[PDB]
């Protein structure tokens, strides 16, 4: 349905807004900040 | 502008109808008309389903490369529209090139269609909806790459729906899908009606059920890397995607999704549209947080299979990148 995607959309943007603006704390939560960086 | 004559039904007479139809056919064929007139008559024959087709082009026509002189055709002597001279003489020299050329063939698979008699009204409109639902087809093959055949119209056979007597020859269907590559402005009044039918508000159900399912396809086929990389790349919310490499295709992707809501139903279907915007939501413009996103769904998601399959655009780093968060989030 349409709907639906206009949902998809809108939680997409509200994703990506909280992740440019917490960019940081996530990468301590991941543990690395660049792919090339091993994990752990 | 770029005057374009359309020759549409004044009345719903069957035989004013089928003859119009006919006419519109020939056009298409025809070696002696204007790429003008066969515009035309593509809009004669995508409209001819409705109550009114005049007045369905006229509520729909947005399109300034344009101008549609409607052309109110009240009855047919001897195959072409009476007029209301030597433009009289004009279409019959259509008619006599467009049979003339080809080898006594009609646009007909069975050549019985084109000599038939119709003046009853659902055999009109089976006639009218099996013509345009292979003209809607076209359409169909044009978005999909040619990484693919007849189980369309195979299906709407079994399903009743269309009319195999009333088969368009390929020599014939070719012309059509010529025109469509050559111009946009019948794409652009084929996505109009697109529009109108998902809105929607007609009772030419039959014709608008199949003009639906070609929408539908349109959209999940141009759409589907956009909401897969939504789906599965952002809505699952992994904590990978504040890798600093991420961050452009998130830039882009927020400017795609913001584009989505404004624009509107226009959106999906401007893969059928000028061509340096065809691409708008292809999955290449993101092709990392594609390819991240395309990990996540071949591993959790039973139906996404497919894209295990690099068709271009697919990066290894990220593709595994995607399967590991996948696997580490239960
Ligand atoms: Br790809
Ligand atoms: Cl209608
Ligand atoms: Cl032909
Ligand atoms: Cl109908
Ligand atoms: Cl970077
Ligand atoms: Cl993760």
């Amino acid at each position: 349905g349409a709907m639906d995607k206009l949902e998809l959309v809108n939680d997409g943007l509200n994703i990506i807004d909280f992740i440019q603006k917490n960019q940081k704390e996530i990468q301590k939560t991941y543990g690395r900040s660049s792919i090339q960086q091993p994990s752990i | 502008t770029t005057k374009i004559r359309i020759f549409v039904p004044a009345t719903n007479s069957p035989e004013l109808r089928w003859e119009l139809t006919l006419f519109a056919l020939d056009v298409i064929r025809s070696p002696s008309a204007a790429e003008s007139m066969k515009v035309g008559a593509a809009f004669t024959l995508i409209s001819m389903y409705s109550e009114r087709p005049g007045a369905l082009i006229r509520s729909l026509l947005n399109d300034p490369d344009i101008e549609a002189v409607i052309i109110d055709v009240g009855s047919m002597v001897n195959g072409i529209p009476v007029m209301e001279q030597e433009e009289m003489e004009g279409l019959m020299r259509i008619l006599k090139t467009a049979r003339d050329s080809s080898k006594g063939k009609t646009p007909f698979v069975d050549s019985r269609a084109y000599g038939l008699r119709i003046t009853d009204m659902s055999t009109l409109v089976s006639a009218v909806i099996t013509i345009e639902a292979q003209i809607w087809i076209l359409i169909a093959k044009a978005v999909t790459a040619p990484d693919t055949e007849t189980r369309r119209w195979a299906k709407y056979v079994q399903q009743k729906r269309v009319n195999p007597f009333f088969a368009l020859t390929q020599q014939w269907l070719t012309e059509m899908r010529n025109l469509l590559s050559q111009s946009l402005s019948v794409r652009k009044f084929m996505v109009e009606i697109l529009i109108e039918v998902k809105k929607g508000g007609s009772a030419k159900g039959r014709a608008v059920e199949i003009i639906s399912d070609i929408g539908n396809y349109v959209e999940e086929t141009g759409m589907a890397g956009f909401f897969a990389t939504i789906r599965f790349g952002l809505e699952t919310r992994y904590p990978a995607l504040a890798l600093n490499e991420f961050q452009s295709d998130l830039n882009t992707i927020k400017s795609l999704m913001l584009l989505y809501r404004e624009i509107g139903p226009r959106a999906p279907y401007m893969v059928l549209l000028e061509e340096s915007i065809q691409t708008k939501f292809a999955p290449g413009g993101y092709p990392l947080l594609w390819s991240f996103a395309m990990g996540v769904a071949t591993t959790i998601d039973r139906s996404m299979g497919a894209l295990n399959i690099n068709r271009g655009y697919l990066e290894p780093m990220y593709f595994r990148l995607g399967q590991k968060s996948a696997r580490h989030h239960a």
